[PDB]
């Protein structure tokens, strides 16, 4: 510790202890006024034509630094601006609903949240992965999936058969489908009217009308084609 | 007789729960001798003012630390000349401190 010793440095002046010497430096917000550091002045960030302090601001000079209080009528920005008026107070927000609003200069700006993308005044939520099969993102990394999907992006297929759900009964079977799923007749059975979401469109078929054997009487039965005069069959 | 000019917009590099690194470059039309960049925070759960986080940087990266889990942020820098101090950078992009455990 030479500094400790000799080479003495000013009350503005930092002593640096140094090996082969012992300089002095002034302190920050000084500035030298000897050829070495010894004796330092504070500037004066207030000074005729120095900008420290920006718009609509006082400037105030402090031994090693500054202050900027605002003008009576505004508002403050940061430790070196201020505006006029606070133009995005709460509830009456010109951003959008999932943005953020900070006052600037001579107005403020609106930007989206972490997760969303957009301009400020309308913002939509982003989503990594992204939605499919028709599915929207609501949130961030959230989807929300048509009446058919499931999964983080409506990736995976209800599979309507096996969730209970539809009970394709009575003279139909029950096939999934990516989405959704059919209700296909059993053998021996037409669909009736157009179409149905049910079991309840098919119907039984006149099953020997416009087959059996060369010589049998016909007989009609709910999913059956039956011949008999030899042949004594029972189909189904 | 002029302030300089405004850096570029900061750039959010490592994301911590307590702190964040921040990149910003000067601007191509500086104009005046910089002499170091103040930087500048900013956080809806504080309030509606912008924090001095850092002064008197001389690298063009810096580490703010200090902060709280799980807020949202957002910062901007200012460069440092013989006549003052420049326009604000473009505010960077919203970025989120992690949560715990
Ligand atoms: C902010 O953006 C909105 C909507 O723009 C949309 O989003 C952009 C990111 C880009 O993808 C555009 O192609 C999109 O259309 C602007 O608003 C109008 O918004 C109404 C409904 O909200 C819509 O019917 C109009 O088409 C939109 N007009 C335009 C030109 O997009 C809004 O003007 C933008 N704000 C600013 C300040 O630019
Ligand atoms: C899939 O979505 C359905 C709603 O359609 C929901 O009941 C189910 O819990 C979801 N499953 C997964 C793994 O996301
Ligand atoms: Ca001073
Ligand atoms: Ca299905
Ligand atoms: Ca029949």
């Amino acid at each position: 510790d030479f500094c400790s010793e000799r080479h003495n440095c000013m009350e503005n002046s930092i002593c640096r202890n140094l090996n082969d010497r012992a300089v002095c430096s002034c302190r920050d917000g000084f500035r030298a006024l000897r050829e070495d550091n010894a004796y330092c002045e504070d500037i004066d960030e207030c000074a005729e034509g120095r900008h420290y302090c920006r718009e609509n601001t006082m400037c105030v000079n402090t031994p090693g630094s500054f202050m900027c209080i605002c003008k009576t009528g505004y508002i403050r920005i940061d430790d070196y601006s201020c505006t006029e008026h606070d133009e995005c107070i709460t509830n009456q927000h010109n951003c959008d609903e999932n943005a953020l609003c900070f006052n600037t200069v001579g107005g403020h700006n609106c930007v989206c949240k972490p997760g969303y993308t957009g301009n400020g005044t309308t913002c939509k939520a982003f989503c990594k992965d992204g939605c499919r099969n028709g599915g929207a993102c609501i949130a961030a990394n959230v989807c929300a999936c048509p009446q058919g999907f499931t999964g983080p992006s409506c990736e995976t297929d209800i599979d309507e058969c096996s969730d209970g759900f539809v009970q394709c009964d009575s003279r139909a079977n029950c096939i999934n489908l990516p989405g959704w799923y059919h209700c296909e007749c059993r053998d021996g059975y037409h669909d009736n009217g157009m179409f149905s979401p049910s079991g309840e469109s098919c119907e039984d078929i006149d099953e020997c009308g416009t087959s059996c054997a060369n010589d049998t009487i016909c007989f009609n039965l709910d999913g059956g084609y039956d011949c008999r005069c030899c042949t004594g069959h029972h189909h189904h | 007789s002029s302030p300089p000019g405004a850096p570029s917009q900061p750039v959010v590099t490592e994301i911590t729960k307590n702190s964040i690194t921040l990149t910003w470059k000067p601007n191509p039309q500086t104009g005046a001798a910089v002499t170091s960049y103040v930087i500048e925070a900013f956080s809806p759960a504080a309030g509606n003012t912008w924090r001095t986080v850092a002064d008197g940087v001389q690298l063009e990266t810096h580490t703010v630390s200090g902060l709280q889990p799980n807020t949202i942020y957002l910062f901007l820098v200012r460069a440092v000349g013989a006549w003052g101090l420049s326009e604000p950078s473009p505010v960077s992009e919203p970025v989120r401190t992690q949560d715990s455990s």
